[PDB]
């Protein structure tokens, strides 16, 4: 597996949940910050998101400030999941593309 | 990582519907009743149920505590559900030891 091109032109994505179905209380509770950061940081937005008066455009890499803004919006009940590009939905043969992988940690 | 079948595997619902408990001293059986179908699941006496009467379960939703068989889940729900399950369950182990690791890897 090697990063072999810039963009594969796919339209598929995955949705990263922000809430977890707690079982003891039978309710949806916010996930921990470290768990949210481990699945969102340095990832390319697949669709456009509008939260807290800020427009995040499609094709934007998510910095740690963006991830913290998304968590703030979840606490205010404005967003439940984030659509992002992932290697699971990349269409490059023998590897992945730059937009589906994201940032170099 | 080897997609092995757990020894003490949980029992999931192959179809969606409303549950129907018939607890008796002879045995315990779980019925999934739907609009045109009705499936029977014979749990052992040592079964820790996580679903009570009058609940709406979907296909692939567990009916007992335990580890889900990935192969059974793939046939019941689809490729996207088993991929989500595998990534989340692997990250649970590394979180318990306080290890930070991105989901991409
Ligand atoms: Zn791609």
């Amino acid at each position: 597996i090697v990063v072999r091109e810039a963009d594969c032109g796919t339209t598929n994505y995955i949705s990263v949940p922000l809430f977890q179905p707690d079982e003891v209380t039978r309710s949806l509770r916010l996930r921990k910050r470290a768990d949210i950061e481990a699945g969102l940081y340095g990832r390319v937005l697949a669709r456009e998101v509008e939260v807290l008066g800020v427009r995040l455009e499609e094709g934007r890499y998510l910095s740690m400030d963006d991830v913290h803004l998304l968590i703030k919006a979840a606490e205010a009940g404005e967003i439940q999941e984030v659509p992002v590009r992932s290697p699971l939905t990349c269409q490059t043969r023998y590897g992945v593309c730059q937009k589906c992988y994201g940032y170099d940690l | 990582f080897e997609a092995r079948r757990p020894k003490a595997k949980a029992v999931i619902s192959e179809i969606d519907g409303v549950v129907r408990i018939e607890e008796t001293e002879e045995k315990l059986s779980v019925f999934v009743e739907s609009e045109g179908f009705s499936k029977e699941y014979k749990l052992p006496k040592e079964a820790r149920l996580l679903v009570k009467d009058g609940d709406y379960v979907e296909a692939g939703q567990p009916l007992t505590r335990g580890a889900i068989d990935p192969h059974q889940l793939l046939e019941a729900k689809g490729p996207e559900a088993v991929e989500r399950y595998l990534v989340e369950e692997i990250q649970k182990v590394y979180r318990a030891q306080g290890v930070k690791l991105h989901d991409k890897h």
